[PDB]
């Protein structure tokens, strides 16, 4: 049925202090390649 | 650099002893705070070969053109990125 009344965001009262940075490296294996400037900084 | 603009003329520098009073710096020679100033290098020749005065002279350095680029301290493969700012 629908619903109007209840709050659906309720996610981040289980966040810890890794949540963000377990998220990306979840992510880190849909990425494409990166791009690269020829050099491996700009003081090489 | 508006000091950089005329043409000088001064003389080599002779001694300068320690007055034995006072420790002031004594001279003798008269033409050691002699400064002239010229509007072109040939003008100061001129003088100074009217004057009969052994001179050598020095050119006008004028400080090469730069390439300055506000963008290139941001780059995307060079090495004059800056680090900070």
């Amino acid at each position: 049925p629908f619903d109007n009344t209840t709050y659906k965001n309720l996610q981040h009262h289980d966040y810890s202090t890794y949540t963000f940075l377990d998220l990306n490296l979840d992510l880190s294996k849909f990425r494409m390649p990166q791009p690269s400037s020829g050099r491996e900084s700009p003081r090489h | 650099v508006n000091n950089t603009k005329k043409w000088k003329m001064e003389f080599d520098t002779r001694e300068r002893w320690e007055n034995p009073l006072m420790g002031w710096a004594s001279t003798a020679d008269p033409l050691s705070n002699l400064v002239l100033t010229f509007s072109t290098k040939e003008d100061a020749i001129a003088f100074a070969e009217k004057n009969g005065w052994s001179y050598d002279v020095e050119e006008r350095k004028v400080p090469k053109p730069k390439s300055k680029s506000y963008g290139a301290n941001f780059s995307w493969n060079k090495r004059t990125r800056v680090s900070t700012k």
